[PDB]
């Protein structure tokens, strides 16, 4: 499931 | 929900398959630069909590931000590209980025 830090990175990074 | 940098992204990454999100901010820096803000200049978040950090360089990001005219199921968005610091609230070991507090 979806940590704070993984739903972070999906919806602000883009690397 | 179309052919703009926004609208398409906030489609792939999940944010607008089941809504609209009014704004949304896209940093374009790898991982790493951008984890590394936790440990650079330490500052009160908007709600006064201080486990807030700003760059100290400016880096990529796109602001989307929803038009007037937008509704579910059809979310639109306006693109704006600038370079500005970033500010993020940390957490956690190892120390990362987990929420967006603010571009400056």
């Amino acid at each position: 499931k979806e940590t704070a830090a993984a739903k972070f990175e999906r919806q602000h990074v883009d690397s | 929900s179309s052919s703009n940098y926004c609208n398409q992204m906030m489609k792939s990454r999940n944010l607008t398959k089941d809504r609209c999100k009014p704004v949304n901010t896209f940093v374009h820096e790898s991982l790493a630069d951008v984890q590394a803000v936790c440990s650079q200049k330490n500052v009160a978040c908007k709600n006064g909590q201080t486990n807030c950090y700003q760059s100290y360089s400016t880096m990529s990001i796109t602001d989307c931000r929803e038009t007037g005219s937008s509704k579910y199921p059809n979310c639109a968005y306006k693109t704006t590209q600038a370079n500005k610091h970033i500010i993020v609230a940390c957490e956690g070991n190892p120390y990362v980025p987990v929420h967006f507090d603010a571009s400056v």
